[PDB]
């Protein structure tokens, strides 16, 4: 959302492209829910039956209706996303949610504004925010801080897993699964406390370090699905790639798509390559036909911004363990 | 405790739903209006 100033006002709410979705029950009887489990933000938010303004879109989605709830405690305070154009507001309710096993008493938002366009075509209803209290709208208790309390956990961590194709997915709660990685994990230490974002010291285009050269931040982002960074750095990395601008996404031909270069993100210390395998959509091999790379632009503003964003895809290869302890994001070779 | 799972199922992206319904990217609006992402 756009309102640069604050630390929770600044949060990557992509969803654009997002291809997996987990499941929350809210209220006694549990009223289910498809959310999307992003560690850009950090409350979570659903659908109000409250939801009347027709041009909205909670009409294509499930509502949380609190009458139907007898463990429900209503608060009221008001939460906004502000956009260009227009808003996803809300009122803050409270209410037992129920995680992977995991039932906890938690403070959401009951949506009953959302824009036109996109969230008529978002197969989710809401969204569950992985991150801290300090990218907390109305600085409300994230889900994994409650999830904490309860002396559930193995581990105060969590790890996300993106499947070898399509369940299609799974967040390990409590630890990391030795069954989804090989090797060792290496942990990088964030930045500031309150955001899943770390240093990186550079990136590289093939041979041949081009780009992010004396230091740059670097989010980790399970909401989104694609590498985010500045303009000026991803037209720089797509003019030295060969591609060219087709809007909302960059091209190449289908047949040039596997002779591409690779792309390396140093995190740690740590060499993170990313083959052309990786990054490209190989679902035409003709040179007539267009395949989408993307790595996209978006231009992150301050506090969170200047910034790059690795998304699902990044994961998809390296399995990322968010350490909430210890203030650390642990990368592995998925498998 | 024993190792608590979230499954995450697949489902249809915002962007590939547009493209299976045949919606021109260009057809959205305006740079400013912002198909809400960020
Ligand atoms: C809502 O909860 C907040 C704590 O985050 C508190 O400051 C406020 O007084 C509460 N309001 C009601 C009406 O319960």
């Amino acid at each position: 959302l756009t309102l640069g100033n604050t630390t929770s006002s600044v949060i990557l709410t992509n969803y654009m492209d997002t291809q997996y979705y987990g499941e929350i029950g809210i209220g006694t009887p549990p009223q289910t829910f498809k959310v999307v489990f992003d560690t850009g933000s950090s409350n979570v938010w659903v659908p109000s039956s409250k939801c009347s303004r027709l041009y909205t879109a909670c009409v294509y989605h499930k509502l949380f209706d609190a009458s139907d709830s007898s463990s429900y405690k209503h608060n009221g305070t008001e939460l906004t996303l502000r956009y260009s154009t227009g808003t996803v507001s809300g009122f803050l309710s409270q209410d037992i949610i129920t995680v992977g096993g995991i039932t906890v008493t938690q403070m959401f938002g009951e949506v009953t504004e959302m824009p036109a366009l996109p969230f008529m075509l978002a197969e989710f209803d809401g969204v569950v925010g992985m991150g801290f209290i300090e990218q907390a709208i109305g600085r409300v208790t994230p889900i994994f801080d409650n999830i904490i309390s309860q002396g559930v956990l193995k581990e105060d961590v969590f790890s996300f897993y993106y499947n070898r194709d399509s369940l299609g997915g799974q967040i390990v709660l409590g630890g990391s699964d030795p069954q989804h990685y090989e090797g060792n994990f290496h942990y990088i230490n964030l930045i500031k406390t309150g955001v899943w974002q770390i240093q990186m010291k550079g990136v590289s285009v093939g041979s041949s370090t081009l780009l992010c050269e004396d230091g740059c931040l670097a989010l980790v982002d399970t909401g989104a699905s694609y590498i985010s960074g500045s303009t000026s750095s991803i037209e720089k990395l797509m003019e030295a790639l060969g591609a060219k601008k087709r809007l909302f996404d960059y091209v190449v031909k289908c047949n040039e798509g596997p002779t591409l270069p690779d792309i390396s993100f140093h995190l740690g210390g740590k060499e993170y390559t990313l083959t052309s395998a990786d990054y490209v959509f190989q679902e035409s091999y003709s040179s007539k036909k267009l395949c989408t790379l993307a790595i996209h632009a978006m231009d992150i503003p301050p506090p969170t911004g200047p910034t790059w964003a690795l998304g699902a895809t990044f994961i998809r290869k390296f399995y990322t363990e968010f350490d909430r302890r210890n203030n650390r994001i642990g990368f592995a070779l998925a498998r | 405790t024993t190792f608590k799972r979230i499954f995450l199922k697949r489902m249809p992206s915002i962007r590939e739903s547009l493209k299976e319904r045949g919606v021109d990217m260009a057809r959205l609006g305006p740079e400013w209006s912002q198909p809400m992402k960020r």
